[PDB]
RNA sequence: UUUGCUCCACACAAUAUAGAUGGAUACGAAUAAGGCGUCCUUGUGGCGUCGCUGAACCAUAGCAGGCUAGCAACGGUGCACUUGGCGGAAAGGCCUUGGGUGCUUGCUGGCGAAUUGCAAUGUCAUUUUGCGUGGGGAUAAAUCAUUUGUAUACGACUUAGA
RNA sequence: CCCUGAAAAUGGAUGGCGCUCAAGCGUGUUACCUAUACUCUACCGUCAGGGUUGAUAUGAUGCCCUGACGAGUAGGCAGGCGUGGAGGUCAGUGACGAAGCCUAGACCGUAAGGUCGGGUCGAACGGCCUCUAGUGCAGAUCUUGGUGGUAGUAGCAAAUAU
RNA sequence: AACUGGCGAUGCGGGAUGAACCGAACGUAGAGUUAAGGUGCCGGAAUACACGCUCAUCAGACACCACAAAAGGUGUUAGUU
RNA sequence: AAUUGUUGAAAGGGAAGGGCAUUUGAUCAGACA
């Protein structure tokens, strides 16, 4: 038929599948742009929580 | 059918070819001149060219020396047929009714 | 229908008693060979007169062969079709180089244009046309016009193998 | 005729590519297509960024990845238009596939070889002059593919290595065709030219 | 040393196998025609296995004749082997499965004394 | 020399075929440079070979032939068919085969 | 754990093979325009030439291509070596120096070929593995169990342990 | 001819790919592909027409020539194949191995079926002419028995505790 | 309801697919020729020939058959008065 | 017999099995004389 009353759907599908990762270290798909005037150095850094 | 006239070349190429007689039915082969003698010998016709004759020009006797002849058994034209629809008249561009002159071409190709 | 031949064709009203030689009427039929073209003398001629071929007979059926088979010519040509909703006459120009290698592109062009097939034309009438001018129609007269020349660009090379090595040239 | 037949797609209209090329592969000729970027397709870039996008749309309801895949790269589209021409289920087919290879670029081994043209292909050739049509490039980089900056530096580097290569060549070539010239009139020469040579 | 015949033309040497003589068990691969009113078989799909007809009897010439030339005939003692004396270029003897050991022996020897040509001529052979 | 090859390359391309049910006992065959079928009847009549490899030897080598010839021409262009002692494999599509130049004419 | 592993060398063996049997022979771009040569004021340049298919180009003669003599050249090509350099898109291949060496049908010779009996692919590709031989080179780890709890229904994850 | 008029529910269908001086539309010209159809030949079976008792060898419902035909449910008829028992007979087979059972070994038959090798076995059994019927199985939610997949699964958790 | 032809009881070739459409009705085979239908590739078979027409920001593409209409257009085409 | 264990050979990208035909592997008859 047609649901009755609309409503919006469970969960986001942008963070699909549920599955458990690859490994504990989350990874970078991404870095800053690159601005190639600035002095050099890392772009990232690592720590505990 | 497709029909029209034949010409003498096509009634001689026919029975030296593919004619057969009608001898107590048995369709037999003419391939000798006293098979026909035996049995239009009646009638005059002594000869298969005497046969041709008596055909070619609708003499006295065309019904028996006619019906002496056993139904042709041509194949599928070898050229193939011309048209690309072949059941529609000759007029329109088909192969049946009465095409005349060229029922030869047709049956020289069937032969 | 077909690549054509012109046919004079002659007929007349089967001969009775009481009107021996009866008056004879000639057409010239557009057909391919001669058993099409007598049926067409039929198919006309019970649209004018009391005939059909039941009751008639062809006196003489004889192709005619065009004059000058090497002087281009001008054809004004004259036709009535069936349309999807109607029948019409019209009238079109085909330069070429005898009357019935026309009457062949005019079969083409109603049926392109037109999309009227052979059942539903008839030949009015195909006319060369003598002094130059009383052609009308455009698409003619462009080609007689004093000294005329023309390129024929892009020129496209039929390639004989698959693969070709080159890289083909449209120059002419 | 050749082990191996290496395709300079710039300039050839997919279906009659992918039509010769499925042919030539099921005959038993490993065929090699380059520049697949570069390769044509009749009508505007519009109706065929909207079929592209027609084709986008059709997917697995339940799950939309075991429904169709969509591949952007102008190579791919053109393996596909290549796959829907052979009877790629089959034992067969699988067979004359492995004797194919789709590229963007013209990278190693085949920027050294000489790739060829197929006229039965060849737009410039095919479609009437004032025709629009898409190039297969401009196409896969409106609907995801990524790498269609990269090819053309690469390319734009590679096109200039050759013309050196050519500039070398022309410049020899010219000292054998002089050298050609020394040796004509000459007895051996003149005999030749009667046999045809 | 066989008589003298045409080539022999098998016409169809694959056994007609029962439907789905293949598909369950109980269904032997005995001929049987389909006699249901469905079945493709017997409606001659085309696909299908094809069935037993008169079209694939063997030339009246070849038939009955093993790959020799000899139509065997089947023999349980000398007595039977002889009636193959005056025949040896047409008819082979096969011994009779039940024979003994002992009493093929007696039936090979006189073949070979008469002649005669035997099939089978192997079993219980003391080797 | 360099060559030593006293036959046209081939390829065994389909059998003998409707849309819908094929037939091996004719086998279809692309001649290199033949074109025409006008090109093709000067191969009528020749003999072909379908070579090939084994791993068991057998009299002597561990190479095979299926020896045929060509039949007639097919179709507008330059292909033909051919039977075989046996029929060509079906794996063989778009396997090269020797057409040789005998029975010769010339 | 029975002297194993690995790169180069040859030998025998096995097992393959979607299908060698002279050579996949490199600008780019345009097509209502271009390639090549040449000249100059280096241009969107003058002048010449060509296309109309690779029907080309290169190669190709010699026991499947054997054994040998010489001449004219100083050219060609095969190989293994070395000189300098280029190529990262998948470079893994390209160009160059210099000797050594094989061949050369560029030309002129001596010798051989049969009997495979009038055809029977008449065998000369390249895959991968296996076993011994000796020419270089190399001496780990992962798992079970135990263990943490940043993990977990179970496997799995994450730690820790000479 | 093209466009607008022209709105539905999984994602998708000129059969697919794809095609634009078409691989589109109308029309014309040829060449070409291939049904169990047509033509010719071979073989099988059916029907028909003829020939042939003359002994001294083997079938007279036989032998020989000849022509034409061959779809099939329900259904008719025909000619055959296989079982249990019964009369006749082959002075049939067999403890030097009957019957049975096994056997991607062999041969005959268009087929039902028939024959043989080898293995296993242990007491009986068969060809041919006749006689006879409790005479042929895949099915009937068939009858009785045996066996699987399911599956080492559901589960083996009330009654406090060891 | 009528006449015929069919399907049922019938496979074969074409119509992708399909009881009834097209073709053609079946003993076992060989060679050939064809029907209906087709011949870019899938797929055997001319990316054949010739004249036109069509460019669609939801073109179009073969009977039965898997639908579209009135009404419009200064798109272009050829005709009429 | 269904069904099962072992052993041996072989095939297996969302069933299996079948038709025509041939490659290859294994196995076999007859026929030369
Ligand atoms: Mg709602
Ligand atoms: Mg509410
Ligand atoms: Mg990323
Ligand atoms: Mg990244
Ligand atoms: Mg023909
Ligand atoms: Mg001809
Ligand atoms: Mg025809
Ligand atoms: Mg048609
Ligand atoms: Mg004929
Ligand atoms: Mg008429
Ligand atoms: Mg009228
Ligand atoms: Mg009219
Ligand atoms: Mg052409
Ligand atoms: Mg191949
Ligand atoms: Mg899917
Ligand atoms: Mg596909
Ligand atoms: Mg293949
Ligand atoms: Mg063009
Ligand atoms: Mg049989
Ligand atoms: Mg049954
Ligand atoms: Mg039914
Ligand atoms: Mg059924
Ligand atoms: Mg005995
Ligand atoms: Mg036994
Ligand atoms: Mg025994
Ligand atoms: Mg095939
Ligand atoms: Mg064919
Ligand atoms: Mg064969
Ligand atoms: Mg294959
Ligand atoms: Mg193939
Ligand atoms: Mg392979
Ligand atoms: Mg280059
Ligand atoms: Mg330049
Ligand atoms: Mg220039
Ligand atoms: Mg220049
Ligand atoms: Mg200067
Ligand atoms: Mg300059
Ligand atoms: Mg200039
Ligand atoms: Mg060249
Ligand atoms: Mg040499
Ligand atoms: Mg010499
Ligand atoms: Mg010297
Ligand atoms: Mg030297
Ligand atoms: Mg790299
Ligand atoms: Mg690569
Ligand atoms: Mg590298
Ligand atoms: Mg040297
Ligand atoms: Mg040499
Ligand atoms: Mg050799
Ligand atoms: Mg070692
Ligand atoms: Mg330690
Ligand atoms: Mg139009
Ligand atoms: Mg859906
Ligand atoms: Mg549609
Ligand atoms: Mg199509
Ligand atoms: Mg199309
Ligand atoms: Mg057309
Ligand atoms: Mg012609
Ligand atoms: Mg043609
Ligand atoms: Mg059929
Ligand atoms: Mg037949
Ligand atoms: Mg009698
Ligand atoms: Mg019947
Ligand atoms: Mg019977
Ligand atoms: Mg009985
Ligand atoms: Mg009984
Ligand atoms: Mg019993
Ligand atoms: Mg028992
Ligand atoms: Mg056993
Ligand atoms: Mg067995
Ligand atoms: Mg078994
Ligand atoms: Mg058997
Ligand atoms: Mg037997
Ligand atoms: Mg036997
Ligand atoms: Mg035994
Ligand atoms: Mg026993
Ligand atoms: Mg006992
Ligand atoms: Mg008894
Ligand atoms: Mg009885
Ligand atoms: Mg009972
Ligand atoms: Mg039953
Ligand atoms: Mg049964
Ligand atoms: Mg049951
Ligand atoms: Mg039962
Ligand atoms: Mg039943
Ligand atoms: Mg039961
Ligand atoms: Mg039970
Ligand atoms: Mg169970
Ligand atoms: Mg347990
Ligand atoms: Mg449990
Ligand atoms: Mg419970
Ligand atoms: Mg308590
Ligand atoms: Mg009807
Ligand atoms: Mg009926
Ligand atoms: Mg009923
Ligand atoms: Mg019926
Ligand atoms: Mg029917
Ligand atoms: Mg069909
Ligand atoms: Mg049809
Ligand atoms: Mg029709
Ligand atoms: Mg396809
Ligand atoms: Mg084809
Ligand atoms: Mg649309
Ligand atoms: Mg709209
Ligand atoms: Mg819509
Ligand atoms: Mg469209
Ligand atoms: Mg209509
Ligand atoms: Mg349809
Ligand atoms: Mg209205
Ligand atoms: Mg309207
Ligand atoms: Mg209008
Ligand atoms: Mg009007
Ligand atoms: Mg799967
Ligand atoms: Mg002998």
């Amino acid at each position: 038929s047609h649901r009755k009353y609309e409503a919006p759907r469970h969960g986001h599908l942008g963070f699909l599948p549920r599955k458990r990762a690859a490994s504990i270290r989350a990874r970078v798909k991404a870095f800053p742009k690159d601005d190639r005037s600035k002095p050099v150095a890392l772009t990232s850094f690592l720590g505990y929580k | 059918v497709a029909y029209g006239y034949p010409s003498y070349s096509t009634i001689r190429q026919l029975v030296y070819k593919r004619g057969f007689g009608k001898i107590n039915k048995q369709r037999v082969p003419l391939s000798d001149n006293a098979i026909i003698e035996a049995n239009l010998g009646k009638y005059g016709i002594l000869s298969i060219d005497d046969l041709i004759h008596e055909i070619i020009t609708v003499g006295p006797h065309f019904k028996q020396a006619n019906n002496f002849l056993w139904p042709f058994k041509l194949s599928n034209p070898s050229g193939g047929w011309g048209v690309p629809r072949k059941f529609k008249h000759f007029i329109q561009g088909g192969s049946f009714g009465n095409r005349e002159e060229f029922i030869n071409k047709l049956v020289k190709s069937m032969n | 229908m077909a690549h054509f031949k012109e046919y004079q064709v002659i007929g007349r009203r089967l001969p009775t008693e009481s009107v021996p030689e009866p008056k004879l009427f000639r057409m010239r039929i557009f057909a391919s060979n001669e058993v099409i073209a007598k049926s067409r003398y039929w198919y006309f001629l019970q649209k004018l007169h009391k005939v059909k071929k039941a009751s008639g007979e062809i006196v003489s059926i004889n192709q005619i062969n065009e004059a000058h088979p090497t002087k281009v010519k001008n054809f004004g040509v004259w036709v009535r079709y069936d349309s999807r909703s109607g029948t019409h006459n019209m009238y079109k120009e085909i330069r070429d180089v005898s009357r019935v290698a026309a009457v062949e592109t005019l079969y083409q062009d109603m049926a392109a244009r037109h999309r009227a097939r052979f059942r539903s034309i008839h030949i009015l009438k195909v006319a060369e046309i003598e002094k130059t001018a009383d052609v009308k129609r455009q698409y003619v007269k462009q080609f007689l016009t004093k000294d005329l020349k023309f390129p024929l660009p892009h020129r496209v090379q039929k390639s004989t193998k698959t693969f070709s090595y080159k890289r083909p040239s449209t120059f002419y | 005729v050749e082990p191996v037949v290496v395709i300079d797609g710039k300039g050839h209209l997919v279906g009659r590519l992918a039509s010769v090329v499925a042919k030539q592969l099921l005959n038993g000729q490993k065929i090699v297509v380059v520049r697949a970027e570069e390769l044509n397709i009749s009508g505007e870039f519009f109706r065929n960024k909207l079929k592209y996008h027609d084709f986008l749309r059709k997917a697995t309801a339940f799950n939309k990845t075991r429904g169709p895949f969509h591949f952007r790269a102008p190579s791919r589209i053109f393996y596909k238009a290549l796959r829907g021409m052979v009877s790629h289920k089959t034992a067969r087919g699988k067979a004359a596939l492995e004797r194919l290879k789709v590229f963007e670029g013209i990278p190693p081994p085949y920027d050294k070889k000489k790739r060829v043209v197929v006229p039965q292909a060849l737009r410039v050739l095919r479609l009437k002059p004032g025709r629009k049509y898409t190039t297969l490039g401009k196409l896969s980089t409106s609907v995801g593919w990524k790498y269609e900056d990269v090819v053309a530096k690469l390319e734009a580097k590679r096109k200039v290595s050759s013309a050196e290569y050519y500039a070398k060549k022309r410049a020899f070539t010219k000292k054998v065709a002089s050298a050609n010239a020394t040796a004509a009139e000459s007895d051996v020469a003149k005999q030749l030219a009667a046999l045809g040579y | 040393a066989s008589l003298p015949h045409p080539k022999i033309v098998k016409k169809h040497t694959k056994k007609f196998k029962r439907h789905h003589s293949d598909r369950y068990h109980r269904v032997a691969e005995n001929w049987r025609k389909q006699k249901g009113i469905d079945s493709v078989v017997r409606r001659r799909f085309r696909g299908n296995i094809s069935q037993p007809k008169i079209g694939y009897g063997s030339n009246k010439k070849t038939k009955f004749l093993s790959p020799s030339g000899h139509k065997t005939f089947l023999v349980a003692n000398v007595k039977d082997l002889e009636t193959l004396t005056m025949h040896t270029k047409t008819y082979a003897a096969e011994i009779a499965h039940n024979i003994s050991a002992k009493n093929r022996v007696v039936i090979l020897a006189r073949a070979k004394a008469l002649g005669i040509k035997v099939t089978n001529p192997k079993g219980r052979l003391a080797l | 020399a360099e060559s030593h090859r006293l036959y046209v390359k081939g390829k065994h391309l389909s059998y003998q075929r409707s849309k819908r049910v094929n037939n091996p006992n004719v086998s279809l065959i692309k001649i290199e440079g033949v074109a025409t079928p006008q090109d093709a009847q000067f191969y009528l009549g020749k003999r072909i070979a379908y070579v090939y490899r084994a791993s068991k030897e057998v009299r002597g080598s561990k190479i095979r032939v299926m020896w045929g010839k060509v039949t007639r021409t097919h179709g507008n262009s330059g292909v033909v068919r051919a039977t075989f002692r046996n029929n060509l494999p079906a794996k063989t599509f778009g396997a090269s085969v020797r057409i040789f130049l005998y029975p010769s004419n010339i």
